[PDB]
């Protein structure tokens, strides 16, 4: 499925993603697409950080749900 | 006082950075 993720400076990136990838694939995923290593990136979804062994099915993300990704140092 | 620009991000903007915080102007420099 399809899922956005809205970024820094407000761009939105699409992202192709199953229900049982994990927040580490879909940090992955935009680390291949933006170049962002992923541990700079906090991916929030309905105000929860969210953990890298989980799913996107644990979270309950579903098709064209939108994550914000919050970048971080160390 | 006012929160950061960048999309769920808690922290403090400031002016010098344009309403981001000083860790988000940063990312942006560096994308
Ligand atoms: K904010
Ligand atoms: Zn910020």
């Amino acid at each position: 499925m399809q899922i956005f993720v809205k970024t820094l400076t407000g761009k939105t990136i699409t992202l192709e993603v199953e229900p049982s990838d994990t927040i580490e694939n879909v940090k992955a995923k935009i680390q291949d697409k933006e170049g962002i290593p992923p541990d700079q990136q906090r991916l929030i979804f309905a105000g929860k950080q969210l953990e890298d062994g989980r799913t996107l099915s644990d979270y309950n993300i579903q098709k064209e749900s939108t994550l914000h990704l919050v970048l971080r140092l160390r | 006082k006012q929160r950061c620009r960048a999309p769920a991000c808690d922290h403090f903007g400031n002016a010098k950075c344009n309403g981001y915080c000083n860790e988000c102007f940063q990312f942006k420099q560096m994308y």
